[PDB]
């Protein structure tokens, strides 16, 4: 399961994620024109990058029941909601009551990961329609 | 190794109604002697006005 998510991050937080999840040679551009460049992991060229300049980055976490979660939200089937950081999602005590479970996003936003038992992946989510076959009827015509 | 969760949620609605009414009567001699001329007045009116005035 991999979960994309957009961020915007501000010089200091974009070269310590950038650091962080290793890029080689890449540029990152921002909001007023100004871009920065990596190249074998060197912050080679900055252009005139002001405060409050917002490069936006987009970030791939890798779900799985084993590896822990930096911050989920968990929800039962009564209605009590609660948040959990760095435990993994198998690591909860209680399962058998655990309906829903949203990561939360460090923007606020959440991203269903979990649902009635299973991963969001591996649920079907199945439509409603009902049972009936095929017509195969024969109806007179107006015209 | 023992752990535990709760939850509880408690709600009332409550209505109040409350009629409450009272009658006070005070008697004073005052208001009798106001009382004498009250229907008496009515005519004095009458008489001056739509009444002749000279024997």
């Amino acid at each position: 399961l991999i979960i994309k998510h957009q961020m915007k991050l501000h010089l200091n937080e974009l070269v310590d994620w950038a650091w962080r999840n290793g890029v080689t040679s890449e540029k990152f551009h921002s909001n007023n024109g100004s871009y920065v460049i990596f190249d074998h992991s060197a912050v080679v060229e900055t252009y005139i990058i002001n405060k409050n300049d917002l490069f936006n980055v987009t970030e791939e976490i890798e779900i799985t029941l084993d590896k822990p979660i930096d911050y989920f939200l968990e929800k039962d089937m009564y209605g009590n909601y609660r948040e959990h950081f760095g435990i993994a999602i198998n690591d909860l005590l209680f399962l058998n009551t655990t309906v829903n479970i949203w990561l939360v996003n460090d923007d606020n936003s959440h991203i269903l990961i979990y649902k009635d038992g299973k991963l969001i992946d591996e649920y079907m989510y199945h439509q409603f329609e009902y049972e009936a076959n095929q017509n195969k009827h024969i109806y007179p015509n107006n015209k | 190794l023992r752990n535990g969760e709760s939850d509880t949620k408690r709600n009332t609605q409550s209505q109040n109604e409350m009629n409450r009414t009272g009658l006070t009567k005070q008697y004073l001699i005052d208001n009798l002697q106001k009382l004498y001329s009250m229907r008496d007045t009515i005519f004095k009116t009458y008489d001056k006005e739509c009444f002749l005035h000279i024997w």
